[PDB]
């Protein structure tokens, strides 16, 4: 039970509710580019929103939704979402008790209210934009990241993939699965945790990522090292090993993880 | 009419501003108002020194010089708001040059989007470096930088135009 | 023309001449200022600087003629 709308619809609600500016991951900008065109849309939007019912007679907005926007514009602890699949879908997971999630498929913002039930209740919403593959199995290994980011920089500058995935601490059982992610039918997402308990707000230096390729779902959980560097494990896409792989990322923030 | 700087991407803000004659037209007036202000003043001292050209018998009809002198006050107030306009123009010119150097380039914005497409192509190993996010976060930065610079250039140039 | 005021008459003529010379030399440049760019701010200020430029160029044009006509009696 929720509701969807467009980017121009969404922004108008921020003007009557007073939430302000949306998170820029949603890319919800202002529709019109001159106050001379303001009345045209101040009158066309209130006209379209009463057709959906969420906007009452004159200017009153639906309370079940006016709550969903305030918690999104100014949250306390959020989780940026950026799905990629051949077309990009992106949203945010806000919390303020209640938790409201939003998604924008390049034209349609869709809000939805969730709960803080358990660490396992978040694996659907982070695996709904993917292709919903079953978790694969392979030999887990952890390679340095700042060197692993140099690998992808070669592939994109014209480099072969089979002669570089061996120049790592690569096993033999995991070369078939890492070869399927550099293909057409594959999708991934980048998760960035954020908190706003200061005069400013902060996000994480790195982020969690899951990939639904042909071989199956793949978890990619980073972890801090002793020298301040980042190393990431490539494990199976367990819907329960991800719930712990994320509170790790949230621990990097001065507000600590959300719940044990 | 007064626009909104946020609805428009930085690509358009940088396009209008990057391409133009330049502030050289403003400074060409500043050095003409300041040249003009110096001649409004120089002629006031000649007017106040109008006497003495009456040789000996200053005597009769002194009403002649008595009627030209009052205009020396107009020449001083004219030399004032002239050198003020030279300051108004030179201010807007510096407002432009500093706003142009603070606007993100079209080529910068260009190189941003080409990086965003190749990240979509191949991004598996270096995926916890979150390049997709930091490349968009660099765009929204340029988005807000462009909108801020214009909002400030509107006020900086809106106050230099003011003249009581 | 009077007797001793000839020297004074020639002087005010050299004053109005000195003004109009430097007044017209800088007139076509203070009134014709182009916006350094296409953005609406540059367009609005370049119009204003030309507006208060032409108004100043005609008020001071009358003032110079008002000065020459001071010696009427």
């Amino acid at each position: 039970n929720a509701v969807e709308l467009t980017v121009e619809n969404a922004w108008f609600i921020a003007e009557m509710v007073g939430a302000g500016t949306f998170p820029w991951v949603l890319a919800i900008t202002t529709p019109y580019s001159d106050e001379a065109q303001r009345s045209a849309f101040f009158a066309r939007q209130r006209d379209e929103l009463t057709q959906l019912g969420l906007l009452s007679s004159d200017g009153v907005v639906n309370p079940a939704v006016a709550e969903w926007i305030k918690v999104v514009c100014f949250p306390e602890r959020w989780l940026d979402l950026r799905y990629v699949g051949p077309d990009l879908l992106r949203g945010i997971v806000a919390q303020s008790f209640n938790t409201v999630v939003a998604l924008r498929n390049a034209q349609l913002v869709t809000f939805t209210a969730m709960d803080i039930d358990d660490p396992r209740a978040l694996v659907p919403v982070l695996g709904v934009g993917l292709s919903a593959r079953p978790p694969a199995r392979f030999e887990e290994f952890s390679m340095p990241m700042r060197v692993g980011a140099r690998a992808d920089e070669r592939l994109r500058s014209g480099e072969s993939l089979d002669e570089v995935l061996d120049y790592l601490g690569i096993p033999v059982s995991a070369r078939p699965v890492v070869q399927a992610v550099f293909s057409g039918p594959r999708s991934y997402v980048e998760i960035v945790a954020g908190c706003n308990r200061d005069g400013e707000h902060t996000t994480t230096d790195v982020g969690l990522s899951i990939v639904d390729t042909t071989a199956g779902r793949v978890l990619v959980s980073p972890s801090r090292a002793f020298d301040g560097e980042w190393v990431s494990t490539f494990s199976a896409g367990t819907p329960f090993a991800t719930a712990v792989a994320i509170d790790q990322l949230i621990a990097n923030l001065p507000d600590g993880q959300w719940f044990p | 009419a007064a626009p909104i700087w946020m609805a428009s991407p930085p690509e358009v803000h940088s396009a209008l501003l990057s391409n133009g004659p330049g502030p050289g037209s403003l400074v060409a007036a500043a050095t003409a108002w300041s040249q003009l202000s110096a001649e409004y003043a120089s002629t006031a001292a000649e007017l106040s020194g109008l006497l003495g050209a009456v040789p000996g018998w200053a005597w009769s009809a002194e009403w002649y010089v008595a009627a030209h002198l009052p205009y020396v006050a107009w020449l001083t107030q004219a030399s004032a708001d002239a050198a003020g306009a030279a300051a108004q123009h030179e201010a807007a010119a510096a407002a432009y040059t500093t706003a142009l150097a603070a606007m993100p380039t079209l080529a910068e914005l260009a190189a941003n989007h080409v990086i965003h497409t190749v990240l979509v192509a191949t991004n598996f190993f270096g995926i916890n470096t979150i390049p997709i996010t930091l490349n968009e976060a660099d765009y929204v930065r340029m988005w807000l930088q462009a909108a801020a610079v214009m909002g400030l250039y509107q006020a900086a140039s809106g106050a230099a135009l003011a003249s009581a | 023309v009077p007797e001793g005021l000839a020297a004074a008459s020639a002087a005010v003529e050299a004053l109005t001449a000195r003004l109009a010379a430097a007044h017209a030399s800088a007139a076509p440049v203070i009134t014709a200022v182009v916006p350094p760019a296409a953005d609406p701010v540059s367009l609005q200020t370049a119009a204003g600087f030309s507006a208060q430029g032409v108004e100043h160029a005609v008020v001071t044009a009358e003032g110079v003629e008002e000065l020459g006509r001071a010696g009427v009696g």
